[PDB]
RNA sequence: AAAC
């Protein structure tokens, strides 16, 4: 009647008849092919070839030459044939170079081609069919935009179905910030990082959340220190912002925290049992080989084994203040013996964006997880040493967030495709 | 708690919405088409059949090993709409600084003798070329003669004939040769005055503005560094202004700024060109940079900027990870999930799972960009969804979406080409530098 | 110097 029926090999041919059919709908046609519905049959199928199809087209590839659908389709569009005495009712799309003569279906042999473009065969089949009186409706690209989107894209959209940070909150801080001040001038050659706690020289005050008497014993005998020079701040207000004096102002106190924190889990670092990496900024924290259990900790991997390489999955961290939370940024550092680090960084990058690649969300998230863990004091609690008697407790639970969209969780075998082939695309790069 | 920004449509042919630039190539071909590719070929005669077979192979249909992450290639003439033949192809025999002297030398004879113009011209690279030494300081010198040049190796076209000692090819494209010719085709259709794609869901009169500095290593001066602009509407064919070399980069504080008789002449340049391509001045302006700016860089910025227009300055960022991670899965966050962390600040998450591909686009989890709006006063959502939107716009890869958004993707690239050349000035579109 |  008006539709244009396209028979195809549905697993093989997908590409092509989706490009064609869609085409086809976009310049105005009634196309009927066998992927335009979903929760499909044959006495429908069957139906329309029948009464309802005006033009009927085959994909004659190696693939689908020999098909029990497609053939089947091509016997009823026969029988339509000779009922409406078409000779071109039933057309054939030849898309394959494979293809050779004489092995093509014996009634597809003697009556298009697509092997050398699909725009030279799309443009063969629509001269052909205006040959023919081939109704059609002026060119809608909407409708097959429509189609399209509910069709082809009714299984890759977003859920309205309602994540772990790598920020881990503060909950508690010590209640006031405290600068030193001493008589004497500190020399100059005087190393404040090497102090045994966090101590920032900040103007000629030392900053910290400290008291006198932690570095009493290591401060150089000739400077002579004095309990009433030193101010204190009340920390709650710090964050609040409701601080406000001339000598120091909010900016600066957040600041001045932050570089408290991260000292403080640099010095953290030195009692946790974990070695030590250089890299371009800050100081990679990560867990030797042969001291955690079997290399896992809660039956989380953290160390492994990289060709003759080792990679020991270490953490940095930095403080923020806006909530009073931490990020740890999850660096992979090798070793060539477990014990020896590897001189040149060029090796060292190279290996790591090597073996960050089969690495997903859940591995990701359960090493660092597994790293905090065993970086926690208390069971839902990090302890941070900044003074003899005041702890900066960071909550090792990293922060929650309510979403409110996201995708159907596909077949993990899609993500093991993206694993290899862009596991081999980076090994290219 | 977080929130999610649909996903930006863009425009093809027909006025039809699509998300995947190459699903509406495939289904409604280039937003604006052009009646044909007539194409240049400089190199060798061994580089000029390697084209030619590449040609014969982008004719016909190529296939990826992923047909819903990468989607099939249609072949030119089935997305396109415009030939890109081998009769159309003029070729000029060749038999560091002096192989690219040959090279220029031989494509401005072909723009000056040929009279038959050439929509792009692409260059064959041999192998030992690329060993032993040339695409900044090639296409630098190019930028004088407004030339659109495509570079290609001997071993990118015919990878299956170059083999190592050991038997196997250097480089594999097996798996992913429809999309290595995706994105051959979709830029040398951007360079053939054709726009493939635009964004659809955008407020009139709006502009886009990046901002990128390069630091100059054989000056004797340690702190000089060039500067740039980048310029887009919605069409994501930009266009970029060569800023002034000089005394830019703060060494002790690593960071770029520019003095205010720098940035007055950088913004004039980026209104004027908006005047031009638009007979009238944007209701909103926005400025992207690595870097937040200074105060002196804004109000230089606010005294060129006319009274009507809400100039916006919006810095991004690959900071310190908030790395997010979904609870259940190896699936990360979904690309376009946003944290508003304040009226000025978010986190935007360009990377990551996208359904429409059902796949991801940052390799091992995705690092948000962190979106600040240092100066100027715009609603944080929409300049989330700008930014969307705008990732979306790299020409030079035919993907589904880019991680960095366009403004700034091509910074390093458009600065070692600039810096490439001391004694050339410029006065141009993206597709001179990509 | 297909490309991120
Ligand atoms: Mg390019």
């Amino acid at each position: 009647r008006n539709k244009i029926f396209i028979s195809h090999a549905t697993p093989e041919d997908d590409d092509f008849t989706r490009w064609l059919s869609l085409k086809l709908i976009g310049l105005g046609y009634e196309v009927w092919c066998d992927i335009l519905f979903l929760d499909k049959f044959w006495s429908t199928i069957e139906k329309e070839i029948r009464e309802n199809t005006c033009k009927f087209l085959i994909v004659s590839s190696t693939a689908g030459n020999k098909r029990e659908g497609v053939l089947k389709e091509l016997a009823v569009a026969t029988k339509v044939k000779k009922h409406l005495q078409d000779d071109m009712f039933i057309i054939p799309l030849a898309i394959d170079e494979n293809l050779s003569y004489d092995d093509i279906n014996i009634e597809i042999v003697r009556l298009i081609d697509f092997k050398k473009s699909w725009a030279k065969g799309l443009q063969d089949l629509l001269d052909a069919f205006e040959k023919q009186n081939v109704p059609k409706k002026p060119p809608d690209h909407s409708k097959s935009n429509l189609l399209y989107q509910q069709i082809f894209l009714h299984d890759k959209q977003a859920i309205e179905k309602e994540y772990d940070s790598n920020w881990f909150p503060i909950i508690s801080f010590p209640n006031e910030l405290r600068f030193h001040r001493y008589d004497w001038r500190l020399p100059k050659q005087f190393d404040v990082r090497t102090l045994a706690f966090p101590a920032i020289r900040y103007k000629e005050y030392l900053c910290t959340f400290a008291w006198e008497y932690d570095f009493i014993h290591q401060l150089p005998k000739t400077e002579t220190y004095n309990g009433q020079e030193s101010i204190r701040i009340s920390t709650s207000d710090i964050l609040s912002g409701r601080y406000d004096t001339d000598f120091i102002r909010n900016y600066e106190c957040q600041r001045l925290i932050v570089q408290l924190i991260n000292k403080a889990f640099e010095l953290r670092m030195k009692d946790k049992n974990v070695r030590e990496y250089q890299m371009s900024k800050t100081f990679a924290y990560w867990i030797e080989k042969g001291k955690l259990e079997k290399d896992k900790f809660e039956k989380i991997k953290l160390v492994g084994k990289q060709k003759n390489k080792y990679w020991h999955f270490g953490i940095s961290a930095a403080g923020k203040l806006y909530s009073p939370v931490l990020m740890v940024s999850s660096h992979i550092i090798f070793t060539m013996d477990g014990i020896n680090l590897i001189k040149s960084k060029s090796i060292q990058h190279s290996s790591r964006r090597k073996q960050g690649k089969n690495w997903w969300n859940d591995k990701w998230r359960e090493k660092l997880l597994a790293f905090i863990r065993f970086l926690s004091d208390d069971q839902n609690a990090i302890y941070l040493n900044v003074g003899s008697e005041e702890k900066i407790l960071i909550s090792n639970k990293p922060l929650k967030f309510f979403g409110k969209m996201s995708y159907v969780t596909p077949s993990e075998v899609t993500l093991e495709e993206e694993s290899v082939l862009a596991d081999i695309n980076n090994f290219e790069e | 708690e977080l929130i999610y920004i649909e996903e930006p449509s863009i425009l093809f042919a027909h006025g039809q919405k699509c998300t995947d630039p190459r699903d509406g190539l495939a289904l409604f071909g280039p937003l604006n088409q052009i009646y044909g590719i007539k194409s240049g070929v400089v190199g060798t005669q061994k580089g000029l059949q390697i084209f030619k077979s590449y040609l014969d192979k982008i004719q016909k249909p190529i296939y990826n090993h992923n047909n819903i992450t990468r989607p099939m290639f249609p072949g030119f003439e089935a997305v396109f709409g415009c030939k890109w033949e081998s009769q159309n192809i003029v070729f000029k025999e060749i038999t560091t600084y002096d192989l690219v002297t040959l090279f220029n030398d031989k494509i401005i004879t072909a723009n000056k003798n040929d009279e038959e113009r050439v929509d792009v011209w692409f260059v064959i690279v041999p192998e030992e070329i690329y060993k032993y030494c040339f695409h900044d300081q090639l296409k630098a010198r190019l930028l004088e003669h407004t030339i659109p040049t495509q570079i290609l190796r001997e071993s990118t076209l015919a990878w299956r004939d170059f083999k190592n000692t050991f038997g196997a090819p250097i480089r594999d494209f097996s798996k992913i040769e429809g999309h290595l010719a995706w994105t051959i085709s979709t830029a040398a259709y951007y360079k053939a005055g054709g726009k493939p794609w635009k964004l659809g869901d955008i407020r009139p009169g709006v502009c886009y503005l990046g901002l990128v500095y390069k630091k100059i290593e054989k000056s004797k001066n340690p702190q000089n560094a060039c500067c740039a602009a980048q310029m887009f509407l919605d069409n994501g064919d930009g266009t970029v202004f060569k800023g002034e070399v000089g005394p830019w980069y703060n060494p002790e504080k690593g960071e770029y700024h520019l003095k205010p008789k720098e940035a007055k002449a950088l913004l004039t340049q980026a209104l004027e060109s908006y005047k031009e391509q638009n007979k009238s001045y944007p209701k909103e302006v926005f400025i992207h940079a690595r870097t937040r700016f200074n105060d002196e860089e804004w109000n230089a910025f606010n005294e060129v900027t006319p009274k009507n227009t809400n100039l916006v300055g919006v810095t991004i960022t690959k900071s310190k990870p908030l790395k997010l991670y979904k609870t259940e899965g190896a699936f990360p966050i979904m690309r376009g999930n946003a944290y508003i962390v304040d009226e000025k600040k978010a986190f935007l998450w360009t990377l990551g799972f996208v359904p429409k591909l059902q796949s991801t686009l940052s390799m091992e989890v995705p690092n948000p960009i962190f979106i600040e709006i240092n100066k100027g006063e715009a609603e944080i959502q929409q300049v989330l969804k700008d930014i969307l939107a705008l990732t979306k716009l790299n020409y030079n890869a035919c993907i589904y979406a880019d991680g960095e958004p366009v403004t700034l993707r091509f910074a390093n690239k458009i600065g070692e080409i600039l810096t490439a050349s001391t004694e050339i000035k410029t006065p141009l579109a993206f597709k001179y530098y990509i």
